[PDB]
């Protein structure tokens, strides 16, 4: 429909196609730590100044499981695999922030829309 | 929305090149985006893979399947003129 293009002079942060709960369809996310590192801002600063961006958490093992099901990502590109279980009696998690145009701009990318018929 | 899988591309000039878009986007969409940035008419820029012109209606997914299956990101494409 209204296709969004992210453009930059430099390599883009990788994004991951995830369903973060059974009650919602898949969409794209960055690892929050990738975003903070790129912006050189802390979580506290980020969440205070940009509260509209969606931050969510996911079990690290579930993150791996869904990422491993991606057909586009090569094994080398995947953060972790099916053999990377969390140790017993733990709850390792990852923080994710939803992929959306205002965040792309903040990251320094140009955003362009194209809706001429396909 | 931008909710399907996204592909990362790197556009190299054939005599802002890192681009991300939906697997559903087509060559003609990407070309129109490029023309806007280059301030040119659509007829003037071509999108190519390995120096061969791409069909306008081919999706990024179709390019990836047929040219880039299992290869590392980003998908390498060319644009000309």
């Amino acid at each position: 429909d209204d296709f969004m293009f992210e453009l930059s002079d430099k390599p883009l942060l990788p994004c991951y196609n995830l369903q973060v709960s059974v009650s919602r369809g898949p969409c794209n996310w960055f690892l929050f730590s990738d975003v903070l590192k790129r912006l050189k801002l802390s979580s506290r600063i980020f969440q205070a100044r940009f509260p509209h961006f969606e931050i969510t958490t996911m079990p690290k093992a579930e993150f791996y499981r869904q990422v491993a099901s991606s057909q586009l990502l090569t094994p080398a590109e995947r953060p972790g695999g099916l053999d990377d279980r969390s140790p017993p009696g733990s709850s390792e998690t990852v923080e994710l922030v939803r992929y959306e145009p205002d965040l792309l701009r903040l990251l320094g990318s140009e955003v362009e829309f194209q809706s001429c018929n396909s | 929305q931008g909710t399907r899988e996204q592909l990362n591309l790197c556009l190299e000039r054939l005599s802002n090149k890192y681009v991300r878009c939906s697997v559903r986007a087509e060559v003609r969409h990407l070309r129109r985006v490029l023309c806007h940035r280059l301030m040119l008419n659509p007829q003037h820029v071509q999108l190519l893979f390995d120096n061969e012109v791409l069909p306008d209606h081919m999706t990024m997914k179709q390019i990836w399947l047929s040219r880039w299956f299992g290869k590392p990101s980003p998908l390498l494409l060319q644009y000309s003129v």
